[PDB]
RNA sequence: AUACUUACCUUAAGAUAUCAGAGGAAAGUCCUACUGAUCAAACAUGCGCUUCCAAUAGUAGAAGGACGUUAAGCAUUUAUCAUUGAACUAUAAUUGUUCAUUGAAGUCAUUGAUGCAAACUCCUUGGUCACACACACAUACGGCGCGGAAGGCGUG
RNA sequence: UUGGGGCCCUUUGUUUCUUCUGCCUGGAGAAGUUUGACACCAAAUUCAAAUUGGUGUUAGGGGAGCUGGGGCCUUUCAAAA
RNA sequence: UGGUAUGUUC
């Protein structure tokens, strides 16, 4: 394969802290 | 008109001519002789080759002292006055470190310049043939 | 405009005409050394580089070229005068440099993809279009 | 008369109008072509030793190298090197192969983008481009390949396009990494990004 | 239709009109005249000749001049 | 010998450098295998005074002969 | 250097020449061919010339004289005979003499080997 | 000759002439003949006193030329080998 | 691969060492696994031939580079032409000086170019061979270890 | 056959003649050597394999026979004196 | 009695 390859990453379970919307 | 003598310098640069220039080269850079190539070298038979002192160097072939050399000067002085020049630092032609010393026998020439200052031919000369038997 | 996140292309330029024009060699490994720490959105690619070009160096004065005598021995200890059987000293040697490599590129990709993943994957209009254009 | 070195064959008295006919061949062309890539693929692949003078080490130095120690050395089978040894000359041909084209992609719809980076409108390359393309002479390979061409026009103006940013985008492709570094990455990422 | 050289020399014999004849630069005269005959070689013959320094200058009559010398045919 | 490969220069204007400081622009009309080249309403651009209605050019003097049009 | 006294032009092939030219130009680059009207190629020559501001101390009267010389360099360029003046051998091929005829005994066998193959292959 | 035969290897690759008058030009090389006229193409000319223009196309007769630089991998050309056999050329 | 279709071609001549002598098909020609002399090439083979072949007893050095840095080094020198208006000096049509306007071209550079010089860093190259750590030499210097590179000369 | 000492391994694809097995507490094992084998390049059939077209590699040292050349010595023969 | 080139068919 390619030496080359798109980064994956694990999400962070969405808490109030890590919502990005969140404007409260 | 004593001899200088070296040990441990470079036997490989073969012709007399070529081995006296490089020699003069690494004793007194920039000097009359080694920057101007295809000069004729004075041989002074029984012209200094160099000033401050160097009248010839004399070096031969023979398989039992290829390294060393003899450097004649014009007068005793200039020969003790030359081991001053050092100063304890070792003098160095191409890699190697140049052990010197004055010579248990002075040099030939030498012997001409003090008896000046042929019959001593006589005496070399039954001499060699002594050393042919 | 050299810090650029999209300036990859940039050094790209730049090194093909260091690698073409330059005899000495040691031009492209200076100009690639600072290429290592600017957070590129194309940063792999000059890792990559340097990693081939650690690859193929093939004694040890070579890794003069990298950094400094000095920095070698005192920081990575490596002496660059060692005489002895080298080979087994030389793959220790790039073994190491690899390994501060690997480092920094850690340190470039947490910039990197922080830089992408918050802010450069949410603009889309990177180019002055009329004076009667609305953006988002 | 005249022969060609690399096609290896003679041919009849060399008249300019057949001897030009002969070096646009099919036949020579692909020889040719063959020919400089493997004198290429010698120039770089060229396994070739310099001479090595060794010098009697004095004993100052052999005394230092008895202290330090024997450093194990690590060498691989034959068969870890025969595959090592493709990877590593195809991770070469790929990584000479790639160019950086970003740039490319984020002026897509700037108001003199077809003048500047279409490349066949540009007033430098335009004509050469033009005088590029071949006498193609079999058209049944262009009907065989049954794309649209979809060439941009120099006449374009901003009034087309004028909301860029109603669905006719796609995000920016995220950065790639070293497919052997890949688990240097941190593992999840700061803010909960939906899809 | 193309005319080769020959052909507008010929044409320039054939139909007498008077040329200026540039020789090449550092001899610094130029020849008005007309073309009599022309060689292979470019050689003319020019009846009526004048040099003119570089259109006062002298008249020669016939002369033959040599192709070696001539830069410019013009009419 | 081989005439030389100008078909495709054919009455088209032409600007060539006669000797070395002489520059004259015309329209090609024919060419010989010395490089001869005759071509109509030539001008010698230095103002620039025209030559005549045909002039011939011997291929000599010629340097070098680019071409101020499509081709 | 020495060079053998009956070596023409054809036997320096691979030596290091020193062409001059009429513009007072001097190319140095190992030979490569050269033609009945005397126009070489040269493998890696690179021009040298003296500029008109260094050319006084060439003129006649320190003890050597210093002349920085303007050089180009170019790299399998085809010079004209018409423009050589004369040339000079700097220096020998890398290949010794001896091993030289050992490449040139292999390489008569190898296009040998290929012109049989090429032979057979085409009878069937 | 082989020199001749070079510069016709060199057809289509950028090469880089200097004629007599002093002038350097390098371009593309489209047409080059067994006299040496060569027609550069997309050429960058410079003047010998040193200005640079673009040019579109240039003919240059061939007995100004003092040399043309071609590229460096035609080195390795089989017209420059020594050693070599032909298959006995037909009828 | 075959085959078929077209399109483009299908040529400068001549020669193979020289001179002399004997023979064969009065002038010349041709030829002689004929014979002398010269020349040239290859291959063997030698010269007391000539030049060159790097510390480890040490951290070096030699040859050649750098399209390398210090470096904006130090010292000089360069940056348009025409027209018109305005002030201006003046022996002066207004020659000199400054400001603006129209037209024409115009390699980049001024951290440049040119002159001088030095330090430093680094690349390629080599027998880093063997025996020696030695008192030599006027006919000045055993050129009386094995190789290698390059030429000079001689023989077969 | 085993052990010891010295030097070398940048031989960097860890001996570089090729393949296959394999190695640093080691320097090793098997098969092969030119109308042949091996390595690599390019394509398109819609991965690989397939084929056609290309560029290379097949080495270094020592020995026995067989043979070309020189130097020196012996014998024999002929002519220059 | 040929060569190179071109494209079609199988
Ligand atoms: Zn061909």
């Amino acid at each position: 394969m390619s030496q080359f390859i798109y980064p994956v990453q694990q999400q962070p379970s969405l808490n109030h802290f890590t919502d990005p919307n969140n404007t409260t | 008109m004593s001899a200088l003598y070296f040990q441990n310098l470079p036997s490989r640069p073969a012709n007399k001519e070529n081995y006296t220039r490089l020699l003069l080269k690494h004793i007194n850079p920039n000097n009359k002789y080694a920057i101007n190539p295809s000069l004729p070298l004075p041989h002074n038979k029984l012209l200094l080759d160099d000033q401050m002192g160097l009248l010839e160097v004399s070096i031969s072939r023979s398989s039992k002292m290829t390294n060393q050399a003899f450097l004649t000067f014009v007068t005793q002085e200039e020969a003790d006055r030359f081991l001053e020049k050092y100063t304890t630092t070792a003098l160095k032609v191409q890699g190697r470190k140049v052990r010197m010393g004055k010579a248990r026998t002075n040099s030939l020439l030498g012997l001409s310049i003090e008896m000046q200052k042929y019959n001593l031919d006589i005496k070399k000369v039954l001499k060699a043939r002594k050393l042919k038997r | 405009v050299g810090l650029h996140f999209f300036s990859g292309e940039f050094w790209d330029l730049y090194l093909e005409q260091i690698s073409s024009r330059c005899t000495s060699s040691k031009k492209y490994w200076n100009v690639l050394r600072k290429i290592l720490e600017i957070p590129l959105h194309s940063f792999s690619k000059f890792y990559a580089l340097w990693l081939q070009r650690i690859d193929d160096i093939m004694d040890l004065k070579q890794l003069s070229q990298l950094t400094s005598k000095d920095e070698l021995l005192k920081k990575l200890k490596i002496d660059i005068n060692y005489s002895g059987r080298k080979g087994p000293y030389l793959q220790d040697a790039k073994k190491k440099l690899k390994k501060i490599t690997k480092e920094m590129y850690m340190v470039v990709q947490y910039q990197v993809l922080e830089i992408y993943s918050i802010f450069e994957s949410k603009i889309y209009i990177n180019y002055y279009t009329s004076p009667e254009t609305l953006v988002s | 008369r005249y022969y060609c070195e690399y096609c290896h064959s003679y041919l009849t008295h060399d008249t300019l109008s057949v001897r030009k006919s002969h070096l646009v061949g099919k036949n020579h062309l692909r020889i040719t072509a063959d020919y400089y890539r493997n004198k290429a693929r010698d120039i770089i692949n060229k396994h070739n030793h310099k001479r090595r003078h060794i010098g009697k080490r004095g004993r100052k130095e052999r005394e230092n190298s008895s202290q330090n120690e024997t450093l194990k050395v690590t060498c691989l089978s034959n068969k870890e090197k025969r595959h090592i040894m493709h990877v590593k000359k195809m991770n070469q041909k790929e990584l000479a192969q790639t160019s950086i084209d970003t740039l490319k992609l984020l002026y897509d719809g700037s108001p003199g983008y077809s003048k500047v980076f279409v490349d066949a409108n540009r007033f430098d390359i335009g004509d050469l481009v033009k005088a590029s393309k071949l006498p193609q002479r079999a058209n049944e390979k262009s009907a065989h390949h049954s794309f649209k061409q979809t060439s941009r026009s120099r006449d374009e103006t901003c009034e087309s396009n004028p909301f860029p940013r109603l669905n006719n985008p796609k995000k920016l492709e995220p950065p790639k990494i070293l497919s052997q570094w890949s688990n240097t990455i941190p593992k999840t990422s700061i803010f909960y990004s939906v899809d | 239709a193309m005319v080769p050289p020959i052909n507008c020399i010929f044409n320039f014999l054939q139909q007498q009109t008077p040329v200026t004849i540039w020789l090449f630069e550092q001899i610094g005269i130029r020849i008005k005249g007309k073309i009599v005959g022309f060689d292979e070689f470019m050689n003319v013959v020019i009846d009526e000749a004048v040099e003119i320094p570089v259109e006062k200058g002298t008249p020669l009559g016939k002369i033959l001049l040599k192709g070696d010398n001539i830069t410019l045919i013009t009419s | 010998v081989s005439t030389p490969e100008l078909k495709k220069y054919m009455d088209k204007k032409i600007l060539l450098n006669i000797n070395g400081s002489r520059k004259v622009a015309g329209i090609l009309r024919g060419y010989d295998i010395f490089l001869n080249v005759v071509l109509d309403d030539a001008m010698e651009i230095n103002n620039n005074h025209q030559l005549g209605l045909q002039t011939v050019i011997r291929g000599n003097s010629i340097i070098s002969l680019e071409a101020l049009d499509a081709i | 250097i020495q060079v053998a006294h009956s070596s023409r032009l054809a036997n320096l092939i691979d030596y290091k020449l020193r062409v001059l030219t009429q513009d007072g130009r001097v190319y140095i680059g190992q030979l490569m061919a050269f033609d009945k009207h005397m126009n070489l190629v040269l493998n890696e020559c690179i021009e040298e010339r003296v500029p008109k501001t260094q050319l006084d101390k060439l003129r006649p009267r320190g003890t050597t004289l210093n002349i920085k010389v303007e050089k180009r360099v170019l790299g399998l360029t085809i010079l004209r005979g018409e423009q050589i003046l004369s040339t000079v051998v700097e220096d020998k091929p890398l290949l010794s003499k001896k091993e030289r005829l050992v490449r040139d005994k292999k390489e008569k066998k190898q296009a040998q080997k290929q012109t049989k193959l090429r032979k057979e292959k085409e009878k069937k | 000759g082989i020199p001749v035969k070079l510069l016709n290897e060199a057809q289509g690759h950028i090469v880089s002439l200097e004629l007599t008058t002093g002038a350097t030009y390098r371009g593309k090389l489209v047409e080059s003949e067994d006299s040496m006229n060569v027609q550069l193409r997309d050429v960058i000319a410079t003047e010998p006193q040193g200005a640079v223009t673009h040019m579109d196309q240039i003919f240059v007769r061939g007995s100004q030329i003092k040399f043309i630089v071609v590229p460096d991998l035609l080195k390795n050309a089989p017209l420059f080998k020594k050693n070599s056999s032909r298959p006995m050329p037909p009828i």
